[PDB]
């Protein structure tokens, strides 16, 4: 598109001079500071226009400011970049909130509708309000008699989480205090708070309770709603499904798990068709359906065993995840006995060349061995310098392999393998792991020449194997 | 699942590219064979222009030896289809049963070397490598190697010149030459020497390469064209475009493959010269070799390979910045025009798009380096464009003129050899080339090359006739992101080119419907972070560059602390300074505040005249030095270990230009 809303559209074009007057003459106005050239605003324009059309019915105005024309206006508001969706309320030019949600007509409309309403809505009868309007975000209700300090902290949280949730206050003298959360997915089931009344008055306790219990039991995960699960801090259990039928097949078990494991970890459903590469990002192969548990706190991925690529290609029947297997994996992870999955290629069982191809699974095991001295080269297949080093590395590995069998020479593909506890600020990075029970790893800094590498291994090697003479002894023959 | 880029969808795209290549190849076999190429629109062979010798444009490429089949050999090998590769090898043997190219054709040494010899050598390596899925074994008998050796023997007499530099053209059966043509053949000929064990090819071509490099000027920039007998440069113009690209490409690639330190040093010096003089924010402009001043206002399409070359060299950020410009050019024209003016259709001097693979190559290498689905989307759109606009009755036809949209009636061999190959590899994540080999080096024509360790040792033994590093991640990549493309979301300057060159980026008539590749709604709605997918305010300040011809030697890799340290400042140093005026937008998109001018000393402690002048309106800021764009709040210090007028140093030790301090430039 052209990034500029059509004249016939509800959008209002605001110039430098006319901006202040329009802002002062209208209560709530969402202003977009865009630029016709860069395409973020171009993709913004259609959904923005649709949102403006929808909002005009509710009297909320949407405006467009072209920074290319109204330069001074744009600097005056300290615009960082385009598109910058800023909200002006109470005819206040100085005050300008920043829009944060997704750039979709539905998201913008919901955000503006929420901005129009007060932070906390006071309703005489809760059921009438609940039935009157459908909700797209969780509803937190402080029903019953409200303590002054709890009232203050509740309103403070509502101001803090204005965009995250919608807060409702239905005070009844007779009925006892009852804080609750209404998940849009299950409006019938409220998440009543069972803890003591004193601590919840604390801002931190209420924040934690919301961050934990304000998530759908088995909702559909996506980049937009990812921040909600990240903030909770619990481990996230993904379910990849190929089609809606598969999701309906797996929904009962995963809903039961999410309800049972509430407060420990979060379970979500991710559309494999839409997000298959996320499976790779989870250190799991793209073989769906697929259950993977991610621990964002420690950055440890745990998942069910997956068929090998050759077996997967031969396989012609749809993959099925056993419910017992899923439950066992969840239990093991919660207990902590489950072992993580490290980003790694298939173990190089067949080693034709002397250089021992290391994968993430066997890396730490191989280097940590005290019986041998290991010289791991960390390389990326695309980097030229590692390719340049490969011949010399092969010659050195051949020289050591037939000589004393005490120095192991290996390399690991860092792009395809993640090694934890090793600092790789670039490629190539040659790290010597000296033998012995306790021996700090040594990084190679010199020119990566054959003699230089031999001298490095001899000097910094525990076993002090002189490679260069061994190379010469082989050279004479 | 559109633009989701799962493994299954990538397999589907890979199959589509495979089918496209087979369509083109089978059409060539049915119609063009036994001639060099098949005209796609007219479905007739494109025979060598025997009648008109003067037509060197067509005769040079076409020697009438089924060049399309030979070039497609390597593409078939990469497809990992053993039956098809065996059939093609047998067809090549049948076309040349005697094992020699006894064809009366006056042909260009460089192009033939890169295409026929390169393809034959790579195909022989594939056939004789048991690991490769296209291994021939008993069926193969070294025929491809013998044919390559015969062609090399026929081409070598070109190097029997007074200076050892090859003649531009030669007749295999029996004046001006660009540096790329003079030097590049050495890569293929050295591979041939290793395989056969004959040193003569490597010696002669390597000597020619060394002479060509020695012809560079004091700035370490090489004029594109030269006269081998007189050794006089015809054009002071130089750059990374056509006629010089393969020289740098093969300098780096030969350094990598042959483990040659001299070649690596040559590459380092040449690349530093390019960054210092030619490099700009979004492309390597073409500058005069002697002075380093801009020569022409256009950048040719052949230079799109440099993003992949830089990915090989380890500079991800420069490669990304350079590749974005050609992405924008494709968005504007639907096809990268031969030449395009960045400073003002009439903008394009040469506007035909022969379907060159350089953009495809850069996209493939950048995807391999970054694994960013941004480049996967670029490849998907390129495939769609091929099918919808370039596909013809009997092949793929490029634009004869992007301004009008006319399609030329010609399928160049490099189309099948490189464009389809790179597209397939970009979509073939499981290909053996990058999954298993991990040491292959693509030639300039996209022919994989690798010297087996036994061959290397045999060649070294039987002769008879700090270091570099790679950047782990691009700068723009922030933390880890699973949901969104870092290029779309986190590259703030993604669309800066649209505004900066809006004058010269004019969509032709047929381009009106086409949307920007990165802005495809299906791709954008999936691979864009709403939190960070934000434009950047363009700089309203004045930006100018000055040249520092300080004596000494040039430091190839100045050390980075957010500071660049220059132990030596010898040679020309292109410094891109930014004028700072109150209440203006700087290079980094921030609003200049009065605090910037607070505590400013305009007095020269090394002189007296400037003191009276000092006794402000604007300041000076350095944003890029020698082509190295500084980061936000980026300082620069130069070790002392001046005469030039207008230069001064203050108490804070910041160099003054026009008695105006440079806030971030220091002289320690
Ligand atoms: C229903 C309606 O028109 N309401 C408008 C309101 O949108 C506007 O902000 C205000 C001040 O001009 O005047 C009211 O009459
Ligand atoms: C009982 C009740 O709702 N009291 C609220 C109080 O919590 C809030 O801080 C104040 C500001 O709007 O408004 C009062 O009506
Ligand atoms: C000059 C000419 O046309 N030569 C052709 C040659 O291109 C072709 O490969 C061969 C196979 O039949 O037949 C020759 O006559
Ligand atoms: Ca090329």
């Amino acid at each position: 598109q052209e990034a500029v809303a059509p004249e016939d559209s509800a959008v209002v074009k605001l110039a430098t001079d006319s901006f202040n007057e329009y802002i002062q003459s209208h209560d709530l106005v969402l202003a977009e500071f865009f630029a016709p050239w860069c395409g973020h605003c171009k993709n913004m324009a259609p959904e923005y226009v649709k949102a403006a059309e929808t909002l005009v019915e509710k009297n909320i105005t949407l405006a467009q400011i072209d920074c290319t024309e109204n330069q001074d206006l744009c600097m005056e508001h300290n615009i960082p970049g385009f598109p910058s969706l800023k909200i002006f309320k109470n005819s206040d030019v100085n005050n300008s909130i920043d829009y944060e949600g997704p750039r979709t007509a539905e998201a913008i409309v919901q955000f503006m509708i929420k901005q129009s309403q007060p932070a906390v809505a006071v309703v005489a009868d809760l059921p009438a309000y609940l039935a009157n309007e459908t909700f797209v975000t969780p509803v937190i209700v402080q029903s019953g008699k409200i303590d002054a300090d709890f009232n203050a902290t509740f309103y403070s949280m509502a101001n803090k989480h204005f965009n995250d949730y919608d807060f409702v206050s239905a005070e009844n003298a007779d009925d006892d205090f009852k804080l609750s959360i209404y998940l849009p997915s299950a409006m019938d089931e409220p998440v009543v708070y069972n803890g003591k009344k004193a601590d919840i008055a604390d801002a931190d306790v209420f924040e934690k309770w919301l961050q934990v219990e304000a998530l759908p039991y088995f909702g559909e995960i996506d980049g937009s709603v990812f921040a909600q699960y990240v903030e909770s801090g619990l481990p996230l259990g993904y379910l990849f499904y190929n089609d809606e039928e598969e999701l309906e097949e797996y929904k009962p078990l995963f809903t039961e798990l999410a309800k049972k494991n509430r407060g420990l970890m979060n379970f979500v459903s991710i559309d494999a068709r839409k997000f298959g590469r996320h499976a790779g990002n989870l250190n799991m192969k793209e073989q769906f359906p697929l259950f993977a548990i991610h621990d964002m706190t420690e950055d440890l991925k745990y998942g069910l065993p997956q068929l090998s690529e050759e077996a997967f290609d031969e396989l012609s029947d749809k993959i099925v995840l056993e419910s017992k297997a899923i439950e066992s994996l969840v239990k093991d992870f919660l207990k902590g006995d489950a072992s993580p999955i490290v980003k790694s290629q298939e173990i190089f069982e067949n080693q034709d060349s002397s250089v021992f191809q290391l994968v993430g699974k066997n890396h730490d095991e191989i280097v940590n061995d005290p019986k041998k001295d290991v010289l791991v080269l960390y390389y990326a297949p695309w980097c030229g310098h590692c390719k340049r080093l490969a011949p010399t590395y092969q010659e050195l590995a051949d020289t050591y392999a037939n000589a004393t069998s005490d120095v192991l020479i290996a390399k690991l593909d860092h792009t395809e393998n993640d090694v934890r506890g090793v600092v790789i600020e670039g490629y190539p990075t040659i790290v010597l792991y000296p033998g012995g029970k306790k021996s700090e790893s040594v990084v190679y800094q010199g020119s990566r020449s054959l003699d230089s590498l031999f001298d490095f291994i001899k000097e910094n090697g525990h076993f002090d194997v002189d490679g260069k003479a061994l190379y010469e002894e082989a050279q004479e023959k | 699942d559109a633009y989701s880029f799962t493994s299954k969808e990538l397999k589907a795209y890979k199959q589509e590219v495979k089918e496209l290549f087979y369509f083109g190849f089978d059409n060539y076999l049915e119609h063009g064979y036994p001639y060099d190429e098949v005209k796609p629109i007219s479905c007739v062979p494109k025979k060598r222009n025997f009648e008109d010798p003067t037509d060197q444009g067509t005769n040079d490429i076409l020697g009438n030896f089924t060049i399309t089949l030979i070039d497609s050999l390597t593409t078939i090998a990469i497809l990992e289809d053993r039956p098809q590769f065996l059939k093609a090898v047998r067809l090549v043997e049948r076309t040349f049963p005697d094992g020699n190219f006894d064809i009366d054709s006056t042909i260009q040494v460089f192009e033939i070397t890169i295409r026929v010899i390169g393809s034959l050598l790579s195909s022989h390596l594939y056939a004789t490598d048991p690991t490769k899925a296209v291994y021939l074994g008993d069926d193969y008998d070294g025929s491809l190697l013998r044919l390559a050796q015969n062609m090399a023997d026929r081409l070598l007499p070109a190097y029997l010149t007074s200076t050892g530099l090859p003649m531009p053209r030669r007749n295999i059966k029996r004046t001006e030459n660009n540096v790329a043509a003079m030097a590049s053949p050495m890569f293929e000929f050295t591979i041939l020497s290793y395989l056969t064990g004959d040193p003569k090819y490597e010696k002669v071509t390597r000597y020619a390469f060394d002479k060509t490099w020695s012809l560079r000027t004091g700035l370490d920039l090489l004029p594109m064209s030269f006269h081998p007998e007189k050794l006089t440069p015809y054009t002071p113009m130089t750059g990374i475009g056509a006629s010089i690209d393969s020289l740098f490409e093969y300098a780096l690639k030969g350094a990598i493959l042959f483990d040659d330190s001299e070649l690596m040093e040559v590459w380092n010096v040449a690349y530093e010269a390019l960054k210092t003089n030619c490099k700009n924010d979004w492309f390597f402009a073409n500058v005069m070799a002697d002075t380093g001043h801009l020569f022409v206002p256009w950048i040719d399409s052949l230079s799109a390979f440099f993003s992949g070359l830089q990915v090989l060299a380890g500079d991800l950020d420069d490669a990304i910045a350079n590749h974005l410009m050609f992405l924008k050019m494709w968005n504007t024209f639907g096809g990268i025009p031969e030449r395009w003016n960045f400073s003002p259709d009439n903008i394009l001097p040469l506007e035909w798009y022969p379907l060159r693979p350089e953009f495809f190559e850069s996209t493939y290498f950048l995807y391999r380096a970054t694994k960013d689905p941004f480049y996967l989307n670029i490849g998907v759109h390129l495939l769609k464009d091929l099918k919808q606009r370039f596909k013809s009755n009997c092949g793929f036809a490029g634009f004869q003129n992007v301004i009008t949209g006319e399609l030329q009636d010609r399928m160049e061999t490099f189309v099948l050899s490189e464009t389809l190959k790179y597209l397939y590899l970009l979509f073939d994540e499981e290909n053996e080339l990058h999954n298993s080999a991990s040491d292959v080096i693509f030639s300039t024509e996209a022919h994989p090359m690798w010297l087996p360790q036994e061959v290397r040792s045999n060649y070294k033994r039987n002769a008879k006739f700090l270091p570099g590093t790679c950047s782990i991640k691009p700068h723009h990549v922030i933390g880890d992101e699973f949901w969104y493309s870092p290029m779309l979301s986190n590259f703030d300057r993604l669309f800066e080119i649209d505004s900066r060159f809006a004058a010269t980026l004019i969509k032709p008539s047929h381009m009106h419907n086409y949307n920007a590749i990165e802005l495809e709604p299906g791709f954008y709605n999936r691979w864009s972070n709403p939190q960070f997918s934000t434009c950047l305010i363009p700089p309203t300040t004045e930006i100018f560059e000055l040249l520092f011809d300080l004596p000494g030697y040039h430091q190839l890799n100045p050390l980075m602390l957010k500071t660049i340290t220059f132990e030596t400042f010898g040679g020309r140093s292109r410094l891109k300074i930014e004028k700072l005026q109150i209440y203006q937008i700087d290079y980094y998109g921030d609003l200049i505040t009065a605090s910037t001018f607070q505590d400013v000393s305009r007095k020269d402690i090394f002189s007296n005249a400037c003191d009276a002048v000092a006794s402000p309106t604007y300041l000076y800021r350095v944003v890029a030095i020698n082509g190295r764009i500084l980061p936000r709040h980026g300082s620069v210090q130069i070790k002392k270990h001046f005469k030039m007028d207008g230069i001064g140093i203050n108490d804070h030790s910041q160099l003054m230009l026009e008695c105006t301090p440079i806030i971030n430039l220091f002289i320690v």
